[PDB]
DNA sequence: TGTCGTCAGGATTCCAGGCAGTTCG
DNA sequence: CGAACTGCCTGGAATCCTGACGACA
């Protein structure tokens, strides 16, 4: 087997580098956020040999309660806002209640709801045939924090309005940029494999370099500075016992060898962006910080190569830039009705108007416990990413951008027996001032036809 | 490959073997013309041991060739668990790979256990500078250890120029243990320049279990460098433990 | 054969590594255990299943809810956390006795995995591990 | 307030920590300036503990203010565990609610523990007729108690003019302790006219458990009336237990 | 219903207490 | 001649080790 060490292309000298000033700053950093005095220091009271899960999953609702609490506070809507418990004193008045949703009922009279708070727990019943029936029916059921107005009655809380956690649509537009900027999204590539795309990725990263084919091409590559992967480097390891006859590199020094020679191609003044995953040797449980310090050991020496955590917010010019890959897409295929992989941004939606990553507990991935809840979204989001369906779609959510990154591989057997069409060589090139798509390259010529 | 030695007393090498058995499960005792040494670590990785017994140790030390025998713990513990001092100890070994534990006191035992194939890597320890040696005795450390490891789990060591304090802190439980030459639990003090690390004291409460009231204990660390504290038996033996320090909270 | 086949499996694979000559090569017969441990591990760690004392056929969500809204009892969770460590050290010390390639990072993930879910800097690799000793030989040799 | 308390031998007081803190797991020290006292009552409101101690017990005794404070014995057992008699104990407390325990002499150990409230309820005691009182040791209060133990649960104290028995019987196995002049179990004896009461064994049992054999303790009772158990330490401080009579015998 | 956590009884060691061998007041 | 110095034997306090009881899915 190969090991991806020989393509060394230097950059033409025909392609003009514009030399400007290139912002960089993130935002959410798991080192001096989390892991600084909260994650070592949780409880610290216990026996011998104590577990420190209770607590770190027991807080992990009530920040996301307070944070989420506090985006239903700022926006200038929601009002009456009590507890569960207060209920009791309330007669008839209408008011807002602000819970957990534990699961769903249907019934002929209406929607019977399990609503449960740090304080109580009560049935939100709302009719059939309600303007909030279809938010409240088509929403994470499993996982999700919600508001109410109505009155109790007795014993069952008839609410009468709903309230989602859902972005603004009223928010402020961002200034012009004086300079141009685009950025690539992309994930999924999967290097260990035995089918995967490596044409379409050598004649990516030779485009990488200016090697363009059409005029258009020039003025945007011309100006990218930025370069986002979101996840799942590698094929994985221990997922199906036929595996083995089909990792075509099944030592991972050279999948991470591998990858840090292809991606060494990619020129200095270029902003590298690699965040971790699920099927590389790293931490598998969401949220992500890093890689680790065997593995990682090329990546950590090329000071370009930029090791973000997952998530992240990656703020440039201003923006909020959320990157991350998470699972609740398939989640809302397979749980909500009228939704499949052929249109994984309307899935993508349910997402957007929740402010969270992945709910939906239960799923094919490991969800750490912290004391805070990380993957909650505060400020308005810029840019939200997401994949894992490998099909990419454009569509924009109350002015939020809202795209897939595709893969670089081809259609497995695997892929084949869930009845999934991915659609490799994919690259939507996203322009950062008016955060936006830009344009669409498509290198499926390369790649096997869907 | 055969040979035999005979040392006497039988309970003072029984601490050696409590304090290794407490400090490591699995060890092979690698047997040299200079004596009986042992480079290992605790396949737990929490401390480093390196026991070096020379001939002199033994009363009579008598080899043909030199090679490396395993010697369980456990076993070879409960052997001199109740071994009196005023025995003699007799270790032989002939052509086959038994091992014949010969007790010369009130009643000869003559005794006979396999020896396994361990598979030990024989490895070394690098040499540094730690700028931090200091004498103190025995007793002072379990005391210091003993009291110190309820009220806390880490333990913080500061050592200046004719000064030394092991200060803890926790919650809401305090404790400091400081001593100078002055002292009459300090006996020397080898400072140079200040001197300040953290370790875990849960290692240092087994670490220390077995340590006598009289015997000097040299440590030597330093500020980000491990811990390492070593001390002689009979005069001429020489017991060192390095552990690495706490990269935690 | 918890008592007796799998202290043959421990003889007779010593056996056969006397018989290669200290020459191993991949294989799947213990990982045959391996991967139910690992599946095991994963999936029931983000299953978290709530059971009071009082009631044990009564299975809470997995969202947490503070107590048992039916007993008046803490609820415990089944993250498979402190039942599958006891497995780990047994094929876990015949796999650091030896040096061995394309198995490193399903021994040292899950371990590394349980120390990131938890939360002592070793001086060095001396409890064979791979990890420092093998990354050095590549970056030295770099 | 600030003060200073040094007392010497924490070894004899960690029988006193011993027998305090085996009943209730907290104190409530009265600190005054003319001494150190401390009434603490059980839960089951079965016994009440009284320790008084004068400022000639204590060397270097400075009082700023006289006050209340509030010591959680659970974690002060864990203190004086491993406190010894030729050392020197220190009880200093600054301007916060922590207490800074000074342990001067082969070792400086210091501690520093939170000061929290104590609820105890409001029990004085009264001038009561005490009609008996009898000097007994620690090894006859410890084998009275055990061996009355073993054959029921109750105790019936006797005493007449020149004789202190403890007669105590569950159903077949009687006990009938004798303390005459004859022997040493019995020193000096107060006891007018016959007096007979009764008490319990758990508690006398968890009450002997802290205090040793070499240890004479003043006992005095009346015709049903509560037991009066007070000692003195160092001749000058005494401590006093309030008992409750039982119905039973 | 097996297995893990925890408490009381027995065994162990150093120190206090008590007992041999010798010499100068 | 007889107790102190020196050295040594034994019980008591602190420590360590082990068997039995109560709880959980
Ligand atoms: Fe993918
Ligand atoms: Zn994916
Ligand atoms: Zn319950």
């Amino acid at each position: 087997y190969s090991t991806y060490s020989d393509l060394v292309i230097a950059p033409k000298e025909g392609f003009h580098y514009r030399a400007k000033e290139i912002p960089d700053e993130w935002e959410l950093a798991f080192d001096v956020k989390n892991v600084k005095f909260e994650v070592p220091k949780v409880k610290n009271a216990q026996s011998k040999e104590g577990e420190v899960i209770i607590q770190a999953y027991s807080s992990y609702f009530k920040s996301r309660l307070k944070k989420m609490r506090r985006i239903f506070r700022e926006n200038p809507e929601i009002g009456t806002i009590v507890d569960i418990a207060k209920l009791s004193y309330v007669r008839e008045d209408d008011v807002t209640i602000i819970g957990l949703v534990n699961e769903k009922r249907e019934t002929r009279k209406g929607y019977l709801f399990e609503i449960e708070d740090a304080t109580g727990r009560i049935k939100v019943f709302i009719g059939s045939d309600k303007e909030g029936a279809n938010e409240a029916y088509s929403t994470i059921m499993p996982d999700s924090v919600v508001a109410f107005r109505g009155t109790p009655g007795k014993g069952i809380f008839f609410a009468n309005r709903v309230f989602l956690p859902d972005v603004p649509k009223f928010k402020r537009s961002k200034p012009p940029l004086e300079e141009k900027v685009y950025a690539i999204l992309l994930s999924d590539i999967h290097v260990g494999s035995n089918k995967f795309c490596e044409e379409a990725f050598i004649k990516f990263l030779e485009w990488l370099n200016g090697e363009v084919n059409s005029r258009t091409e020039e003025e945007l590559v011309s100006r990218i500075k930025y370069i986002i992967i979101g996840g799942d480097v590698v094929d994985g390891v221990g997922i199906y016992p036929g595996q083995y006859n089909e990792l075509a590199i099944p030592d991972i020094f050279d999948q991470y060898e591998a990858l840090a020679n292809l991606l060494k191609q990619v020129p200095d003044h270029i902003t590298m962006f690699i965040g971790p995953g699920n099927h590389d040797a790293a931490r598998t449980a969401l949220p992500q910080p890093g890689f680790y310090e065997e593995y990682a050991k090329p990546l950590y020496k090329l000071k370009n190569a930029v090791i973000i955590s997952n998530p992240a917010v990656i703020r440039l010019h201003g923006r909020d830039f959320l990157v991350a890959h998470g699972r609740g897409i398939e989640d809302v295929v397979d749980f909500v009705p009228n939704r499949s992989h052929h249109r994984p941004a309307e899935a993508m939606v349910e997402l957007l108007k929740l402010r969270h990553i992945a709910p939906t507990f239960g799923n094919k991935v490991p969800i750490a416990p912290d004391p805070e809840d990380t993957l909650v979204i505060e400020s308005v989001p810029d840019l939200f990413q997401a994949g894992h369906v490998h099909v990419m779609q454009y569509k924009t959510y109350n002015g939020v951008f809202v795209i897939n990154t595709g893969t670089w591989q081809a259609q497995t057997e695997f892929q084949k027996m869930v009845n999934i069409i991915p659609t490799p060589a994919r690259v939507p090139i996203i322009d950062v001032e008016t955060a936006r798509l830009r344009a669409v390259v498509r290198f499926d010529q390369f790649c096997e036809g869907v | 490959m055969p040979f035999e030695v005979v040392f006497d007393g039988a309970k003072e090498f029984a601490d050696l073997i409590a304090t290794a058995s407490n400090l490591i499960d699995e060890a092979a005792f690698k047997f040299t013309e200079e004596g009986i040494s042992m480079r290992a670590m605790d396949p737990s990785r929490v401390v480093l041991i390196d026991l070096n017994l020379p001939e002199s140790i033994f009363s009579k030390y008598e080899v043909e060739e030199p090679e490396t025998i395993g010697i369980n713990m456990d076993q070879f513990k409960k052997i001199l668990k109740r071994g009196k001092a005023k025995d003699t100890l007799i270790l032989r070994k002939g052509d086959e790979n038994f091992l014949e534990i010969t007790f010369e006191g009130t009643a000869k035992r003559t005794f006979r256990l396999p020896l396994i194939d361990v598979e030990e890597l024989e490895l070394e320890l690098p040499e540094l500078p730690f700028t931090a040696k200091v004498v103190l005795l025995g007793e002072v450390l379990k005391e210091g250890i003993k009291d110190a490891s309820l009220v806390s789990d880490a333990i913080k060591f500061i050592a200046k120029e004719n000064e030394f304090t092991m200060k803890a802190e926790g919650e809401t439980n305090e404790v400091e243990i400081r001593l100078t030459l002055e002292d009459e639990g300090l006996l020397d003090l080898e400072v140079e320049e200040e001197t300040k690390s953290a370790y875990g004291i849960r290692y240092l409460s087994d670490m220390v279990k077995g340590i006598g009231k009289a015997d000097e204990v040299i440590l030597r660390f330093g500020n980000e460098m491990p811990l390492q504290m070593e001390y002689m038996i009979r005069d001429e033996g020489r017991l060192t433990f390095l552990l690495a320090p706490r990269v935690e909270e | 054969g918890d008592m007796e086949e799998k202290v043959a499996r421990q003889l007779a694979l010593a056996e056969r590594i006397r018989a290669v000559d200290e020459h191993h090569v991949a294989e799947t017969i213990i990982n045959s255990h391996l991967v139910p441990d690992l599946r095991g591990n994963l999936r029931s760690f983000t299953r978290q299943e709530f059971r009071c004392v009082k009631c044990n056929t009564k299975y809470r969500r997995p969202p947490l809810t503070g107590k048992c809204p039916k007993c008046g009892g803490k609820i415990v969770l089944t993250v498979s956390k402190g039942a599958i460590e006891k497995y780990l050290p047994t094929a876990k010390m015949l796999v650091t006795k030896y040096r061995v390639k394309d198995y490193t990072r399903q021994r040292i993930c899950i371990t590394e995995k349980d120390i990131k879910t938890l939360f002592q800097r070793t001086l060095m690799g001396f409890s064979a591990d791979i990890c420092e000793k093998m990354v050095k030989e590549r970056t030295g040799h770099s």
